[PDB]
């Protein structure tokens, strides 16, 4: 099994910039997709290869990143807009084996808050 | 020696039960039964025919070992094409597999012909028939000869120049080109396994993908790991008609009872489909 945990939420002044992260832990071989979602809607996602997809709303806003070897994804959070007061949950695709299927994985829940 | 006298037929006895047993079990039930038929369960009822051919003829060897050979210069011709068939077959079955699992993984959607081909009509002309055409050898040089107080079987050649050629065609139909053949597609197998997110574009071929290979992963290891041993014995023996090792008699003396000792192990591979479908199978 493996370990998702979340953090970077909280409140915070409007205007200002935070930085989620999401560190996975566990019997991992290698990791596929990731990405942050909100039917839920995917806000924010990172291949391997970096070809991220951007949601139509939150293009040109925000930034994701992802270090393989330190297992993150960081997403940026800039230009806020009150409909961005949401909650963020962390997603992940792994894969425990070779000879394992393609095994899908959910954060814990990050709750951010800004003044509307 | 004594030791080996005892030996020998122990284990050429134990070998025969578990593999007439194991090997009757698979084929009838994948015979009359009828039951799963993909490409791997085909080439493997292949491979459960050719392995139970061959230990049909274990009791004699065991009888040879202990006492004497009151069988004949028929049967002795018989026994010795039945190994040779056997022998290549079982391997080169192996490699057909390699080589489907090839296909079916790194070509997912366009190879469904080459593959029905491959396991219905190339099979045989691959397989069957340059094994069969190899043993010419066994149908001239099989004898049995009049010994002092017994009888003894064994291919005679004119000389030991023609038993290196044959060790060393033995070691490479049987474990360079084959093992070539599987290194291939293996590397390429594990590859594409390792770094495509999904195979073809839906989890469930995923997963059956890689629900089928890993059994013959394991297969194959372990007919390798079976074989090793031997191959390293018959080069040393090679290597010792061939004057580049000069040692004394106690040398040829131990490495003749090693490479015994290890074909009598090696002669296991015969019970490895029926017990991994018996571990990996319930
Ligand atoms: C004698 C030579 C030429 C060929 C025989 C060796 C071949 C058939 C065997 C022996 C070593 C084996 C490999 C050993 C380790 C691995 C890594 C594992 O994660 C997947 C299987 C894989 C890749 C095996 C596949 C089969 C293999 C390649
Ligand atoms: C019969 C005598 C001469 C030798 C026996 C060798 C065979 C039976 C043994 C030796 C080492 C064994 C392998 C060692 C490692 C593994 C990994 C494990 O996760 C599954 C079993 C597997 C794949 C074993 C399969 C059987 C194996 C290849
Ligand atoms: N009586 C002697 C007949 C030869 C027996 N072996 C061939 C063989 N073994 C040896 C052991 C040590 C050194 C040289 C050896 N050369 C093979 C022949 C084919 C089939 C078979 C079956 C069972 C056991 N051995 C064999």
């Amino acid at each position: 099994q493996v370990q998702l945990q979340e953090s970077g939420g909280g409140l915070v002044q409007a205007g200002e910039s935070l930085r989620l992260s999401c560190a996975a832990s566990g019997t991992i071989f290698r990791l596929y997709d990731m990405g942050w979602y909100r039917q839920r809607e995917l806000v924010a996602s990172i291949t391997s290869g970096g070809s991220t997809k951007y949601g139509d709303s939150v293009k040109g806003r925000f930034t994701i990143s992802r270090d393989n070897a330190k297992n993150t994804v960081y997403l940026q959070m800039s230009s806020l807009k009150p409909e961005d007061t949401a909650v963020y949950y962390c997603n992940a695709e792994y894969r425990t084996g070779i000879w394992e299927e393609l095994l899908d994985g959910w954060g814990q829940g990050t709750q951010v808050t800004v003044s509307s | 020696a004594n030791f080996n006298k005892i030996f020998l037929p122990t284990i050429y006895s134990i070998i025969f039960l578990t593999g007439i047993v194991g090997n009757g079990l698979v084929i009838l039930v994948m015979g009359y039964q009828k039951k799963l038929r993909s490409m791997t369960d085909k080439y493997r009822l292949h491979l459960s025919v050719a392995d139970l051919l061959f230990v049909i003829t274990l009791p004699f060897w065991a009888v040879d070992a202990v006492a004497n050979w009151y069988f004949g210069n028929f049967l002795c011709k018989a026994v010795h094409v039945i190994y040779t068939v056997n022998l290549y077959s079982s391997v080169w079955i192996l490699a057909f597999i390699s080589l489907d699992r090839y296909l079916a993984i790194v070509h997912a959607t366009n190879s469904q012909r080459p593959r029905k081909l491959l396991a219905e009509k190339v099979v045989y002309v691959g397989v069957w028939i340059p094994a069969l055409l190899l043993t010419i050898p066994d149908f001239i040089f099989a004898n049995v000869s009049e010994a002092d107080d017994r009888y003894i079987c064994d291919r005679f050649y004119p000389n030991d120049l023609w038993v290196v050629v044959f060790q060393f065609q033995h070691i490479m139909v049987g474990l360079i080109l084959p093992g070539i053949v599987i290194l291939s597609c293996y590397c390429i197998i594990i590859s594409r396994l390792k770094s495509v997110r999904l195979l073809s574009g839906s989890r469930e071929k995923d997963r059956n993908l890689r629900r089928i290979t890993r059994p013959t992963v394991i297969l194959i290891l372990a007919f390798f790991a079976c074989w090793l041993p031997y191959y390293i014995g018959i080069s040393i023996d090679s290597f010792i008609l061939l004057e580049i090792i000069k040692q004394g008699c106690e040398f040829e003396n131990t490495v003749h009872k090693w490479i015994s000792i290890t074909e009598a192990l090696a002669f296991f591979h015969c019970c490895l489909n029926p017990i991994l479908y018996a571990f990996l199978g319930a």
